[PDB]
C-alpha cells in the first residue's frame, strides 16, 4: 500500500519534480516513470513509492485532482510488516497489481526472504518470472525464477530454509504460502486449502488486487502469467 | 570534492577562485541564498548581480521582488530568459499582476495564449474599459447565470448594443429576469413595457417598471401560481 | 467543487413478505458502455438489488466528486473503495443515496 | 541473552532512583539508554515497573480479586462474514442488464 | 495412504504411462485406471495401491509434480 499512481503528468514533470511535490508527506524509497524511447518523453504517468503506507495514504488524499504545472493530477494506490507489490501481465496484457501484506511478526525469517526476492536488493527476485502452475478452485503458483517449472528458486540464505512455524493457516483465497525445504517458490490460494495446514507456510495476505488474482486462476497455464514489475 | 567540503566549512574573490576551483553550482547557489539572508540593500542586489554572472532562477526572481521599477520588469525578461514557458512562469505572472499595468496585462494575455489564463484576465477585467472589453467579450464568445452576469456588466458599464445583447439573451432564452435586463436600457418606462411584452410573451417585474416610469405577499402567492388540483391552486 | 446524490427507493412491505436470510445492501459499479446487448463512449454508475431490475446513470463528466483519502484509511473493502467511501443504505426504510 | 537482560534490568534499577547519566560520560555496552536501540523501549517498562514497586513501599490486602478479574474480562467475524457475501454477489450479477433513465 | 487419486488426465495416457510414470517416484503395486466401454475411453482419474503406507506419503509429498500432456495432475491420499 506504500506504492502510488500518479497520472495527468505535464511534459515538464520528471522525478525531480516529483519527488519535490511528494516528499511533504513522507520520505520516498523509489520513483519510476515509463519512457517512450522515440520521442525520449514520458507517457504522463508515473508510479511514486513511499516508505510509509500511511504517507501514501496523506498523500493521495492531498494531491488526487490536485494541480501540478497547471493541470489537474490523478493519485491513487497503483494496486511492522512490510507491504509489497506484483504487476502482473496475461499474455501480452497488463491485468493490474496484487499488493501483499508480509506476516514477519509471525513468520520474520519467510517474510523477508518474500520481501527481498520482491525488491531485488540481494541481487535475483521475482521481476520477469512466471506463474508456472495454475488451478482452478485451488491456488496460482510462482516463484521459480530459475527453472520456471516448480524444480528451481532459490531463497536469500542459500538453496533452502527451515519451516519457521505454521501459525498461519490456509483459511481461504488471497493468502501466500510457501512451495516445498523452503527456497523461493510460493502459491496463492484460491479457495480455503486446509489440507495443507501443517504441510506449507503460510506467510501473507493480498490487501489489494484479489481481481487480479482470479485473472491469474482463469489461466488455470493456458497464457503466460508474468511478474511484469515487483517491489516493496 | 570532500576538499572542498573542508573548504566550505572553513569559509572574497581569493575565496570565489578557491569555490571555483573547488567545483557544485547549487553550494554557489546557496551561497548566493546565504548573501541574500545575511543582506536582509544595495549590496544585497549587488550580490543577485554576482549571481547574475553566475548564470531556481524563479527564486531569483523572488528575490528580486524582496529587492522591492523597470528593473523588476528587467528581472522579468531574466524570468522570460529562463525559461521558453511550467507553473513557475505562473508565479511570474501572479508577481507580475501583484505589483505597471502593461506588466500584469501582458502575462495575462500570454496566460490567455494557454483557458485559466483567460479566467484570471477575466479577473483583471472584473478588477475594472479594457476589462469590460474583456468580459463582454468572455460573454459573446459562446450560460443563463453568464447572461445574468453580462446584464450586471450592462449595469456597470455604459445602450442600444446592450439592448442588442439583451435581445441575444432573450433569443437564448424566452424565460422572469429578461425584463429586469430591458431595465438597464432605462438607465426605465420602456425596458419595463419591454417586461410587460415579456409578460405576454409568456408578473410583478411590469409593476417595478411602472414605478421606473413613475404587497409582496400577494405577490408571493403569485409566484406560486409562477411554478412550473394544481391548476385549481393557481385559480385560488 | 460539484458532485451527484441519488435516492433510490424501494418496495413498501407490498411484494418482499413471501424472507429466508439469502443475501438479504444494493451495489453500484461504474460500467463503460463500450459493451452493450451500437453507440458507445461513456460510463454509466449501475446500481443492483437482487429482486429489483438494474439502473444506470450516464456520466459524461470524466471526473466528478472523485475525492482524496476522504476518510483516515480503514479497511474493510466491503465490495470496493467506491461502495464504502460514498454509498448509505437505509434499510429501516428502504432508502439507498450515492454519493 | 542473560547479559543483555541483566544490564538493562540494572541500569533499571539505578535510573529508577543521575547515576546512569554520569556512567555514560565516565566510562558500547549501555547502547540501549538512546530511543534508537529497540530494547530501549522494553527498558522503558522494567524502569516504570521498577518505579511502581516504589509506589507502595504498604500491604495488599486483596472475593475480590475474582471480582476484578471480571470486570478486566469486561473491560468482527459476522462482518467479515456479511462481505464476504457482498463480494460474492457483487461479483456474481449481470453488470450489462442496463436500463438507464436520465444523466448528469 | 497406500492408494492414490489423480485427475485431470488426456485418453493418449493409459495404464501404462501411469505406471511408468509413478514407478518413476516410487513402484506402483496396483494400477487402476478405468477404461470406459461405452464410448471407449477414459476421463482420466487413477487410484494406485502402493507396498505400504510410507511410499505413498512420500508420494503425497513429492507426487503432485506430474504434468500430463502439458497440464496438471492431481494427486492426493485414500
Amino acid at each position: 500500500k506504500r506504492v502510488l499512481y500518479v497520472g495527468g503528468l505535464a511534459e515538464e514533470v520528471d522525478d525531480k519534480v516529483l519527488h519535490a511535490a511528494f516528499i511533504p508527506f513522507g520520505d520516498i524509497t523509489d520513483i519510476q516513470i515509463p519512457l517512450d524511447y522515440e520521442t525520449e518523453k514520458h507517457r504522463g504517468f508515473a508510479f511514486v513509492e513511499f516508505e510509509l503506507a500511511e504517507d501514501a495514504a496523506a498523500a493521495i488524499d492531498n494531491m488526487n485532482e490536485s494541480e501540478l504545472f497547471g493541470r489537474t493530477i490523478r493519485v491513487n494506490l497503483a494496486k511492522s510488516n512490510p507491504q509489497v507489490y506484483m504487476d502482473i501481465k496475461i499474455g501480452n496484457k497488463p491485468a493490474g497489481r496484487i499488493q501483499m501484506l508480509l506476516r514477519s511478526d509471525v513468520v520474520p525469517m519467510t517474510a523477508e526472504n518474500f520481501r527481498c526476492l520482491c525488491t531485488h536488493e540481494k541481487g535475483f527476485g521475482f521481476k520477469g518470472s512466471s506463474f508456472h502452475r495454475i488451478i482452478p478452485q485451488f491456488m496460482c503458483q510462482g516463484g521459480d525464477f530459475t527453472n520456471h517449472n516448480g524444480t528451481g528458486g532459490k531463497s536469500i540464505y542459500g538453496k533452502k530454509f527451515d519451516d519457521e512455524n505454521f501459525i498461519l493457516k490456509h483459511t481461504g483465497p488471497g493468502l501466500l504460502s510457501m512451495a516445498n525445504t523452503n527456497g523461493s517458490q510460493f502459491f496463492l490460494t484460491c479457495d480455503k486449502t486446509d489440507w495443507l495446514d501443517g504441510k506449507h507456510v503460510v506467510f501473507g495476505e493480498v490487501t489489494e488486487g484479489l481481481d487480479v488474482l482470479r485473472q491469474i486462476e482463469a489461466q488455470g497455464p493456458k497464457q503466460k502469467v508474468i511478474i511484469a514489475d515487483c517491489g516493496e | 570534492l570532500r576538499s572542498h567540503p573542508l573548504p566550505e566549512t572553513a569559509v572574497f574573490l581569493k575565496l570565489s577562485p578557491e569555490s571555483a576551483e573547488e567545483y557544485y553550482l547549487k553550494s554557489s547557489d546557496r551561497l548566493d541564498e546565504a548573501a541574500q539572508r545575511l543582506a536582509t540593500v544595495n549590496d544585497e542586489r549587488f550580490v543577485s548581480k554576482a549571481g547574475k554572472s553566475n548564470y531556481h532562477e524563479l527564486c531569483d526572481l523572488i528575490s528580486q521582488n524582496p529587492d522591492k521599477q523597470s528593473l523588476n520588469v528587467d528581472a522579468i525578461i531574466r524570468g522570460g530568459l529562463t525559461r521558453f514557458t511550467q507553473l513557475g512562469k505562473l508565479w511570474c505572472s501572479l508577481a507580475d499582476y501583484y505589483i505597471s499595468g502593461h506588466f500584469e496585462k501582458a502575462r495575462d494575455v500570454y496566460e490567455e495564449a494557454i483557458v485559466m489564463t483567460v479566467r484570471d484576465f477575466t479577473q483583471v477585467f472584473d478588477s475594472y474599459e479594457e476589462s469590460m472589453i474583456a468580459a463582454k467579450m468572455e460573454t459573446a464568445s459562446e450560460e443563463e447565470e453568464d447572461d445574468v452576469d453580462l446584464e450586471l456588466r450592462l449595469a456597470r458599464f455604459e445602450l442600444i448594443s446592450r439592448r442588442p445583447l439583451l435581445l441575444n439573451s432573450v433569443l437564448l432564452r424566452q424565460n422572469h429576469h429578461v425584463h429586469e435586463w430591458h431595465k438597464r436600457v432605462a438607465l426605465g418606462r420602456p425596458r419595463e413595457i419591454i417586461n410587460t411584452y415579456t409578460e405576454a410573451v409568456q408578473p410583478f417585474k411590469a409593476t417595478g417598471k411602472p414605478h421606473t416610469l413613475w404587497f409582496y405577499e400577494d405577490n408571493g402567492q403569485l409566484d406560486d401560481a409562477r411554478v412550473i388540483a394544481t391548476k385549481v391552486n393557481f385559480k385560488q | 467543487r460539484p458532485g451527484y446524490k441519488v435516492t433510490k427507493q424501494r418496495d413498501s412491505e407490498m411484494g418482499q413478505q413471501s424472507d429466508y436470510p439469502e443475501i438479504a445492501m444494493p451495489r453500484h459499479r461504474f460500467m463503460s458502455a463500450y459493451e452493450q446487448r451500437p453507440d458507445r463512449r461513456w460510463q454509466y454508475l449501475l446500481m443492483a438489488a437482487e429482486p429489483y431490475e438494474t439502473i444506470a446513470f450516464k456520466v459524461p463528466s470524466r471526473e466528478i466528486d472523485k475525492a482524496e483519502g476522504k476518510f483516515w484509511t480503514h479497511w474493510n473493502r466491503e465490495t470496493k473503495q467506491f461502495f464504502l467511501q460514498f454509498h448509505f443504505k437505509m434499510e429501516k426504510p428502504p432508502a439507498p443515496p450515492s454519493l | 541473552s542473560a547479559f543483555d537482560l541483566d544490564v538493562v534490568k540494572l541500569t533499571a534499577q539505578f535510573v529508577a532512583r543521575q547515576f546512569l547519566t554520569q556512567l555514560m560520560q565516565k566510562e558500547y555496552q549501555f547502547d540501549f539508554l538512546r530511543p534508537q536501540h529497540s530494547l530501549f523501549n522494553y527498558f522503558t517498562k522494567l524502569v516504570e515497573q521498577y518505579t511502581k514497586i516504589l509506589i507502595p513501599p504498604s500491604k495488599l490486602k486483596k472475593r475480590e480479586v475474582l471480582d476484578q478479574v471480571c470486570y478486566r474480562v469486561e473491560w468482527r467475524k459476522k462482518e467479515e462474514e456479511e462481505k464476504e457475501k457482498e463480494r460474492v454477489a457483487y461479483a456474481q450479477i449481470d453488470w450489462h442488464d442496463f436500463v438507464v433513465v436520465e444523466t448528469v | 495412504d497406500a492408494t492414490v487419486y489423480v485427475g485431470g488426465l488426456d485418453e493418449k495416457v493409459s495404464e501404462p504411462l501411469l505406471w511408468e510414470l509413478f514407478l518413476q517416484a516410487g513402484p506402483v503395486v496396483n494400477t487402476h485406471m478405468p477404461k470406459d466401454r461405452v464410448t471407449g475411453q477414459h476421463q482420466g482419474y487413477g487410484f494406485v495401491e502402493f507396498l505400504s503406507e510410507e511410499d505413498a506419503d512420500y508420494a503425497i509429498k513429492i507426487m503432485n509434480m506430474i504434468k500430463l500432456y502439458g497440464k496438471p495432475i492431481r494427486v492426493n491420499k485414500a
